[PDB]
RNA sequence: AUUCGGGUCUUGUAAUUGGAAUGAGUACAAUGUAAAUACCUUAACGAGGAACAAUUGGAGGGCAAGUCUGGUGCCAGCAGCCGCGGUAAUUCCAGCUCCAAUAGCGUAUAUUAAAGUUGUUGCAGUUAAAAAGCUCGUAGUUGAACUUUGGGCCCGGUUGGCC
RNA sequence: GACCCACUCGGCACCUUACGAGAAAUCAAAGUCUUUGGGUUCUGGGGGGAGUAUGGUCGCAAGGCUGAAACUUAAAGGAAUUGACGGAAGGUUGGUGGAGUGAUUUGUCUGAUAACGCCCUUUGUACACA
């Protein structure tokens, strides 16, 4: 195939997109604590309607 | 009796037939003929380090219509003319004409990655820094 | 409101089930009496739960444009030792599923589960090496020792967990990706367990008398005006 | 068909065939059970009592079930001659 | 060069990594017993696996065989001294059955909770990994352990560190000295 | 269980808050050692948040987790495979939240398993690749049955239960 | 000598079943195979590249026989099914039940009865935005 091409657009999208920053938050407790936290949110109560459950619910 | 000889004292014909009929599969052929070492761009090694030649604008196949932005590279060891894709968004402006870059293969082992004709290698490092580190703003490229 | 339950015992088994003459399914299994109504095996043993398995669409080109339908493979079972596989196809999904469950309930089959080698309390594995076929897919079921688990594909594994087969090895041949064939093969295999003479079954029993003849005058197809 | 300590497990003991002794099974609908009533002097049927015969599905499919039934009932003793053992 | 110090890995990864049945069930164990990783579970299932295959290899040979007897009695007695298998089923066919739950029960992380005093299993783990508690005179600082039956009644707080005796600690030193007593000049 | 007494266990959510226990780390001493460094010890110190902060890959399907929010508009790119992008992207770029493994993960090339896709156990050869035009024929492979069973007499070890 | 009747061996094939086998179409053998061993010669391993190049060997020649790789691709095919098409031939839809491993078909049909309550049929198809 052809070698010539429009290389001027190399990194078009990476540049023009808006460069905002990360939000700081409360610290995620790591290791065994994280596992505990996972266990709690899963095996307590809250799930979606029907038999199936969504672990990451979208707000709607 | 199902084609092959089930004789007790006929091991010869069994082993010989198998040895004749092993020549079919990929791995057996690639190993015993010595095809990795004789032929092919790399010398049967994972990563081959190379210079460059020029930047390209590869016309991609249907249906995936785009331009891929690869590089023609001449290697150090054999010094064969090779084509090699450059990963991530942007990142062709990092590399220039003449520059020490360490290449890696795609994954598929020979032949095209996906939609890129002729190109069977990606990159890893440029000036010994990693493209992945540069794309993600971690490390800095040296001027020389 | 203006509702009523309405069992409607058509055929000769319905009346028997309603009256409560036959308590277990063992009699049915013995005499091979074909279960037409799905409500027979339901109230006969309430412990018979359920399960789904897989849903795939099946299409149909036509004059106007294109018809589409949904096939549902519904395997149902219970952890003692009875299972059913019910394949069904309909235009609605729920309608496909319900009908599939009905079909699965209709055609239930028991499993002759035994031991690996030693004799102990409670059977766990299959009695023999059984195999079932359907198209290219031949599924084989090999007996395994205690606490070995169900070493198989996720679908076949589920089918076996439903039955209450705790420990069993499996293999397969052909293009196993299709569950249409594979689960049918598994069903055929678990079915052929009872169609295999072990030495303990050579002890010839007297042939039990058919229960249909015992209660023919009492509960059967009566005339009845209104 | 038992466990170690007595207690007979293995639910449902299958029906053996009368003709070939192959196991007739749960799903198989081609199989048949013939019931023959017990006659005596003073004529008449005498209900309650039956000489039973379980014919298999295969035997019926193949189409030599008749011959088998002629054999089976004879050795019980309700056919003078009829079916010769020899051929 | 001298002879090598031999080595071999204790964990054994599963075949299929993303499966709905396994990931949900195994994480419950981790949440109950308070296991930090899945690696620990896999280790326990690897030891158990080895025991299982050994038992199977014992059972393929005939009864009243020299190999089957000796090895059986020692395997069974090992499983008894650790306390996984109780006295009722000392038959060799029962060790094939078994389960991972029993093994995790027998770990010293939870045996402190099963005794009591440590309130939560997580708290017990913390106590263990922070140099408190002891099997007898010998202090232990590792959650995973396998308590060897006789050791059960001797489990208590160590002589060093509080609860057992000795000094208070760091925080209490700061409260008693740097805060409480330091108010008066 | 005197049903109208107060709080042990709490299922989770809450920068609302009060103490408690430590290590990582700094180090008197001692030990350790050919002599040190470490380890093991342990005086004197050293947790409450940008503190002493854990990441690495993913979030269409395969494969576990998103039809959430803005930019881009077959362009840049992602994509092992199928395929996404022509201006509402559950696949791109970011951010929110979630999932995996977790002081460890990803990427290459080689290789083992799955591959009963080398097949002796254990493949296929009518039509999918494959039976050689057919016959002879040397090596090679394989090749009918038939050439002493039975009967006893004792001696006598091993299994399990009344003894 | 011929024919008829009954039996007989050796084939030429045929007609009906499906016991079994096969993914199917179909098969008295392609059966007696995961319940995977009667003996034994020959050939194949995704498709293109290529029955090409190179080498030998055979032949007066044409060609035969033996017979690759690099490179390239995510298919290629086989069977059957619904439509669609033909410059081929003739003149609507579920319920339950069968026929099938399904796609589906039968019903909803030759002009009775596996069914019970421009249009069509059969065949050909490498098309299936037809």
């Amino acid at each position: 195939a052809k070698v010539h091409g429009s290389l001027a657009r190399a990194g078009k999208v990476k540049s023009q997109t808006p460069k905002v920053e990360k939000t700081e938050k409360p610290k995620k407790p790591k290791g065994r604590a994280y596992k505990r936290l996972l266990y709690t949110r899963r095996f307590v109560n809250v799930t979606l309607v029907n038999g199936k459950r969504r672990m990451n619910p979208g707000p709607s | 009796g199902k084609g092959k000889p089930r004789g007790l004292n006929s091991a010869r014909k069994l082993r010989v037939h198998r040895r004749n009929n092993r020549w079919a599969e990929n791995n057996y052929k690639k190993r015993l003929l010595g095809t990795a070492f004789k032929s092919s761009p790399f010398g049967g090694s994972s990563h081959a380090k190379g210079i460059v030649l020029e930047k390209l604008g590869i016309e991609s196949k249907q249906p995936n219509s785009a331009i891929r932005k690869c590089v023609r590279v001449q290697l150090i060891k054999n010094g064969k003319k090779v084509t090699a894709f450059v990963p991530n968004d942007g990142c062709l402006n990092f590399v220039d004409e003449n520059d020490e870059v360490l290449l890696a293969g795609f994954g598929r082992k020979g032949k095209a990655k996906g939609d890129i004709p002729g190109v069977r290698f990606k990159v890893v490092k440029v000036s010994g820094v990693s493209l992945l580190a540069l794309w993600k703003e971690k490390k800095e490229k040296p001027r020389s | 409101n203006t509702e009523e339950k309405g069992w409607v015992p058509v055929t000769k088994l319905g009346r028997l089930v309603k009256a409560g003459k036959i308590t277990t399914i063992e009699e049915i299994f013995l005499h091979s009496l074909p279960v037409k109504e799905f409500q027979i095996i339901d109230t006969l043993l309430p412990g018979l739960q359920d399960e789904v398995m897989n849903i795939k669409p099946v299409q149909k080109q036509t004059r106007a444009g294109q018809r589409t339908r949904f096939k549902a493979v519904v395997v149902v079972g219970d952890s003692n030792g009875h299972v059913g596989l019910g394949i069904k196809t309909a235009k609605e999904v729920a309608g496909a599923i319900r009908a599939g469950i009905i079909i699965a309930k209709l055609s239930v089959i028991p499993i002759r589960r035994g031991y690996w080698g030693t004799n102990l309390g409670q059977p766990h594995s299959l009695a023999t090496k059984t195999t079932g076929k359907c198209g290219s897919v031949t599924v084989r079921l090999i007996p395994a020792p205690r606490g070995s688990g169900i070493v198989a594909s996720p679908a076949v594994k589920k089918l076996l967990q439903l039955a209450g087969v705790e420990d069993v090895y499996t293999q397969s041949n052909g293009k196993t990706r299709t569950l249409e064939n594979t689960l049918k093969a598994a069903f055929v295999a678990i079915g052929n367990t009872y169609g295999f003479l072990t030495p303990n079954l050579w002890a010839e029993q007297p042939l039990p008398v058919s229960p249909l003849d015992i209660y023919s005058d009492e509960a059967s197809a009566q005339k009845k005006r209104f | 068909m038992e466990n170690d300590k007595g207690q007979l497990v293995e639910l449902y003991v299958p029906r053996k065939c009368s003709a070939t002794n192959r196991i007739i099974k749960a799903d198989d609908h081609a199989s048949v059970q013939i019931n023959v009533a017990k006659v005596d002097e003073e004529g008449r049927a005498i209900p309650g009592e039956y000489v039973t015969y379980a014919l298999s599905g295969y035997v019926r499919s193949r189409g030599e079930s008749d011959d088998s039934l002629n054999r089976l009932a004879q050795n019980d003793g309700l056919l003078k001659n009829v079916w010769s053992y020899s051929r | 060069p001298r002879a090598p110090r031999t080595y071999s890995k204790t964990y054994s990864t599963p075949k299929r990594p993303y499966e709905s049945s396994r990931l949900d069930a195994e994480l419950k164990l981790a949440g109950e017993f308070g296991l930090k990783n899945k690696k620990e579970i896999y280790r326990i299932s690897f030891q158990l696996s080895k025991i299982r295959r050994a038992a199977r290899d014992l059972l393929t040979r005939d009864e009243k065989d020299p190999k089957r007897l000796f090895e059986g009695n020692a395997l069974i007695r090992r499983l008894v001294r650790v306390g996984v298998l109780s006295e009722d089923k000392k038959k060799l066919d029962y060790v094939l059955a078994l389960k991972v739950e029993d093994f995790l029960e027998r770990r010293l992380q939870t045996q402190v909770y099963k005794l009591g005093l440590a309130k939560s299993v997580h708290h017990a783990r913390v106590l263990i990994t922070q140099r408190h508690i002891a099997v007898g005179k010998q202090i232990v600082n590792i959650p995973s352990f396998m308590v060897r039956l006789d050791s059960e009644k001797h489990i208590d707080f160590a002589p060093t560190s509080p609860f057992g005796g000795a000094r208070p600690g760091r925080v209490a030193r700061r409260n008693a000295a740097r805060k409480a007593e330091a108010s008066g000049e």
